[PDB]
RNA sequence: AGGUA
């Protein structure tokens, strides 16, 4: 996995360090970023109601 | 706002009129279990002090 | 998803949600809805054994009120052999199995509200309209033959609003494509109406107004409330024996 | 919006009582026939009972004595 | 068999006892409500009260009659809003676990409005609720009668619930994320920008800090006045310089007069919080209690954000 | 007391990709600047975007025509992405008008005088059959933010055409913003940052009138604070 | 197009110390916009006046005890950093504070000048017991922009002085506190608006409505050239 | 019946 993200010219920790949004100020230490891959379940808010 | 039908509609009744209380009555659920238990070769009243 | 096992590609294909060619061949035609492939010359019977059609499921009503569709993945002029995916099923592309969608994540508090467990997501995700699922829900309405009298489905309902008679036909079906919303009246179904109990304020009124008791009550199929949406596909049911209307 | 009845209790020690007590002001409150006694911010008659105790102005005493009061200028 | 029922008898307790102005939904975090209010979707809101904007509409004249009320609540027009916006006001609504082992499983918060469909929850309640935010439903109960408002607000009130029954240590304790953002701000490292200053007040250690001229956790010296409750019931004002760090001053900010600084002046875990906001309570009251741990919640959030703790694969 | 920034060169490595800078800035001010101007681009930039399509053939989304090898809701999906420019007109209909086999993109589409398309290549759609013909009225009107057909459908209620299909528009022209606060050195004033802004934009908007706009909004909100009512 | 502008800003202040100020409505996300950028203006760079540089006539160390004075010298110097001094004349102005007798040693000891305002009449500056009964320095207050800590300053000063000038972290900023807060608000049935509350504790030098608007004035100055 | 806590 390391040497695949030293390949694609990235942080071989996986983790990058983060500006906020709000204050637009980095977060101290880095934080672990990447794509996952999520799902959405059929649990619905809408139907829950 | 579960069993006294007469309970529900007056306090329907209270609530769009603006006005908050309540008549604690009796729950049907209450009547059904007298009648039911009455089915049975079994007495069971009301009795007042 | 980007980080696989393996198995998407077997479990897509397995599965019959994917349209896979049987024969292999040159595509000949490509369509939303039908793929025609031009057998290869040593996988044709002998005589004309022709072309191999794929008609393409397209918004069908799961078991789980969610839609089921099959896109081309391919497209004219490209060889495919047996076992090649042709088309693409739901949660499925390219011929890999494809619930969910990759997102980047970042792991980190960020001022409560990611708490317990729960997700932070930005806009982005809706604006790029990504896990937006297309939910096709069921209605039924039945004109059933009542002792009262036998039901029936017209446009002219009694005391409704016109905004309900104009998204029927003549016919009283709402129009295939029309957009409707809870409460909104779909079939213009009525039940002839029985004997009526009128209390004396209801005598009264009626007296004054001129007004008298509708002999048939409506019963028209409504939208429940709290949901939305387009009627994409309407189905009419009459058994045989039974006079047809012009819908059907 | 009363965020804690904890200066209710301090004047109704029961905690019990304290609710019948201000549910008759408030019911007083709501229902025709009384007039406020601490001005609101749009409020209805609960956070009212809850600040009229608060104050002191309310409780069993002053509901029960005032009942009389208005109980004899009726009857006159 | 129809009286012989489990659990209990059916119609009567369970199953069921179906109850009326009841709604139900899933429940996300409310990281910005106060204790002792809860989010309410709109629509529930609009749904569950459709009796009190009917006799609002009436009152202020807006619909001749329930029907014509009926008719503008399901336009939904926004001349309703407003009036829903008053009934919510002042009414408290019942929350309500799907399990029940406790008599925290039900708690009043007032509801606020929100946009959107799921209930939010304030996140200190939901250790009471033993609810985690993935996917767990809870129901939400009107109290109509005037004393059963009443009866909400003084019995079944969080802000009146902050101690278990069971034991009288509280139960709103901070648990997770706040703990690990008050850790964080507390825990003094060896060496960081700004350390040997001399500051008075945290007001200057939470400049410094915002600035970026100091790190968050590093030893300084702090003049600071703390208050110790002593002779009758009287605060002591007693203003001497401590040795601490940034984020332990910036959290004494928070802390209400009358406690000890050396509550502050340490490693906090979640022993550490749950015995401080205890002392809290003790010595101040109830007022002070809730307004300091909605207080350490929100401090908490806002730097456990600012920490960026987040777990690697080289961690 | 200040030294005032100052527009200086504004580079294109790419026709979506432009690097702003801001060379006289005070130390200190680099990440409020910033990050003021970052938020004010995603936030409250006016762009050009598609809300209604009105596709003859078809009378909803979730239909399909002849010889299209895409779904009509994959038209409209593609559509969303479509970047255009319009300067006369607040609200304009393009019409598309196609036949014949082969990948109808956004170059296809009618242009007018006003109407500038940014990304002729953008492909709408595949026609694979001889005689298949799509036209198609394509509505682009002017707005900021994000507004998603399920908005202004509750304010139109039901729109009395059903041969026409709204889509949510992403009125947001651009897509990434960054910025690199640097020492900027100078020989006046020893103490100086330069502010590097690197947009993504769909190529709607210039980033010159970006940042122009993104000022404007950020006085008119400073309005408020100069002048206080008490 | 069509843009949303805050209206009915409300105030409640304490003093001329502490205020909160809340603005509404304002649109998603210019709460947050509007809050960092006041803070960061308020708190990084305002200009100001503040002490640097102190005397001790007894020991020239900064950590050192005082003869005749019951408070050590790191103390002392710390108390001058809350001292809130307003100058309207030239930028580096000396102040002799000399005074003899028990008691405590507040800002109203030292001389007034026709240039210096005392904001603080009353403030404790230091302590004086028997043994010396006497305490006497010069202090430099000068005009600056934002916080400089001592520690800072020696670093950006090479020009060396005799020991007894003790450096002190100066405050040039008038505000001792500033925090934003955004909640959510609601206008029409619209509810993605925002309060913006701005919690402010200044030092008497200026009042905080002033400091903010002042503020604001700054960041709009810095604005204009971008704008046509 | 399956699924959720």
């Amino acid at each position: 996995i390391k040497e695949l993200l030293k390949l694609g010219d990235l942080p071989t920790s996986g983790q990058i360090r983060l500006y906020d949004g709000r204050t637009g100020e980095q977060f101290e230490r880095p934080v672990t970023v990447g794509y996952m891959y999520m799902l959405k379940l059929n649990h619905l808010v809408d139907d829950k109601m | 706002k579960s069993d006294d039908v007469n309970g529900r509609t007056k306090m329907y009744k209270n609530i769009v009129d603006g006005n908050h209380q309540m008549e604690p009555g009796m729950p049907e659920s209450f009547n059904v279990l007298l009648k039911e238990i009455r089915s049975l070769g079994i007495n069971i009243e009301l009795e007042d002090e | 998803p980007l980080v696989g096992t393996g198995m998407e590609r077997a479990v897509a294909v397995d599965s019959g949600v994917t349209a896979v060619a049987k024969r292999g061949g040159v595509v000949q035609y490509v369509d939303a809805s039908r793929i025609v492939i031009k057998v290869n010359e040593d996988e044709m019977y002998p005589g004309e054994a022709g072309i191999d059609i794929y008609n393409l499921t397209k918004y069908t009503r799961s078991n789980q009120n969610t839609c089921i569709n099959q896109m081309p993945c391919v497209s004219l002029g490209e060889p495919v052999e047996r076992g090649d995916v042709l088309a693409d099923g739901p949660s499925t592309d390219l011929g890999e199995l494809a619930l969910g969608q990759n997102m980047r994540v970042a792991f980190m508090p960020w001022n409560g509200y990611n708490f317990e467990d729960s997700i932070l997501v930005s806009e982005r995700v809706v604006q790029e309209d990504r896990f937006t699922t297309i939910h096709i829900q069921e209605l039924a309405c039945v004109s059933r033959d009542t002792k009262l009298g036998p039901e029936e489905i017209t446009a002219d309902i009694p005391n409704v609003g016109e905004a309900a008679l104009s998204k029927l036909d003549e016919s009283g079906i709402v129009y295939i494509g029309a957009e409707v919303t809870g409460g909104d009246i779909l079939v213009g179904k009525v039940t002839p109406k029985g004997e009526t109990q009128l209390t004396p304020e209801e005598k009264l009124l009626r007296a004054i107004f001129g007004e008298k008791a509708s002999d048939v009550k409506d019963s028209s199929l409504r939208v429940p409330n709290g949901v939305s949406g387009t009627v994409i596909d309407v189905q009419v049911f009459t058994r045989d024996g039974v006079e047809k209307d012009k819908r059907a | 919006a009363r965020v804690t009845v904890q200066d209710a209790v301090e004047k109704i020690g029961n905690r019990f009582d304290l609710v019948l007590v201000a549910a008759r002001r408030a019911r007083q409150m709501q229902v025709g026939g009384k007039d406020p006694l601490v001005p609101e911010e749009n409020d209805k008659t609960t956070v009212i009972a809850l600040r009229e105790i608060e104050e002191g102005l309310i409780n069993n005493q002053i509901l029960d004595v005032r009942e009389r009061q208005e109980q004899q200028e009726q009857e006159a | 068999d129809m009286i012989k029922g489990k659990q209990g008898r059916f119609r009567q307790n369970l199953l069921g006892k179906r109850v009326d102005y009841s709604g139900r939904s899933v429940i996300t975090v409310g990281p910005y409500l106060r204790l002792h209010q809860c989010g309410l979707p709109k629509k529930m809101a609009l749904e569950l009260f459709k009796p009190f904007i009917y006799g609002k509409l009436e009152l202020r004249g807006l619909a001749t009659t329930i029907k014509a009320a009926k008719k503008m609540v399901e336009r939904e027009e926004a001349v309703v809003w407003d009036i829903l916006d008053e009934v919510i006001r002042e009414h408290p609504v019942l929350l309500n676990r799907a399990p029940t082992l406790h008599r925290l499983g039900i708690q009043a918060f007032e509801p606020v409005l929100i946009e959107g469909k799921a209930i939010q929850l304030h996140p200190l309640v939901c250790a009471a609720y033993n609810a985690d935010f993935d996917g767990d439903q809870m129901a939400v109960h009107v109290p109509l009668t005037l004393e059963a408002q009443l009866e909400a607000r003084a019995l079944m009130m969080s802000t009146n619930n902050i101690l278990s029954p069971a034991n009288g240590e509280p139960i709103i304790v901070p648990s997770q994320d706040v703990v690990l953002g008050l850790y964080y701000m507390t825990r003094d490292c060896v060496n960081a920008k700004g350390e040997g200053m001399v500051l008075t007040g945290p007001k200057e250690a939470e400049r410094l800090y915002r600035s970026g001229l100091a790190s968050l956790h590093a030893r300084v010296k702090v003049r600071i006045t703390e208050y110790e409750k002593d002779a009758n019931g009287e605060l002591v004002a007693k203003t001497s310089l401590k040795d601490t760090t940034v984020g332990r001053a910036i959290l004494w900010m928070i802390v209400p007069k009358g406690l000890p600084y050396s509550i502050v002046n340490q490693a906090l875990g979640k022993k550490a919080i749950s015995k401080m906001l205890n002392t809290c309570y003790r010595i101040l009251g109830l007022k002070p209690t809730v307004i300091f741990a909605d207080q350490i919640m929100y401090t908490g959030f806002a730097y456990a954000a600012r920490s960026g703790a987040s777990v690697g694969i080289d961690d | 007391e200040f030294l005032k920034p100052r527009l200086v060169d504004i580079e294109q490595v790419s026709s979506t990709h432009a690097k702003v800078t801001l060379e006289p800035l005070e130390r200190g001010f680099g990440h409020t600047l910033g990050n003021a101007l970052r938020r004010i681009l995603l936030s409250s930039m006016p762009g050009c975007a598609v809300t209604e399509v009105e596709i003859d053939g078809v009378l909803h989304e979730y239909s399909t025509k002849e010889g299209v090898q895409e779904d009509i809701l994959e038209i409209l999906l593609n559509l969303k992405g479509l970047a255009v420019r319009v300067q006369g007109k607040d609200e304009v209909i393009l019409t598309l008008n196609k036949s014949g086999i082969g990948p109808v993109t956004a170059a296809d589409i009618t242009h007018d005088g006003d109407v500038e398309i940014v990304k002729p290549q953008h492909v709408i759609c595949h026609l694979t059959d001889e005689n298949a013909s799509i036209s198609m009225r394509i509505k682009v009107q002017r707005g900021r933010g994000y507004v998603p057909a399920s908005t202004r459908i509750h304010s139109e209620e039901d729109e009395r055409p059903i041969g026409r299909l709204l889509v949510d528009a992403c009125y947001s022209p651009v897509e990434r913003i960054a910025y690199n606060v640097e020492a900027a050195r100078v020989e006046q004033r020893t103490d100086l940052d330069k502010l590097v802004i690197e947009m993504e934009t769909n190529g709607t908007i210039d980033p010159e009138e970006a940042i122009r706009r993104a000022a404007t909004i950020l006085a008119e909100q400073l309005e408020a604070f100069v002048d206080l009512r008490d």
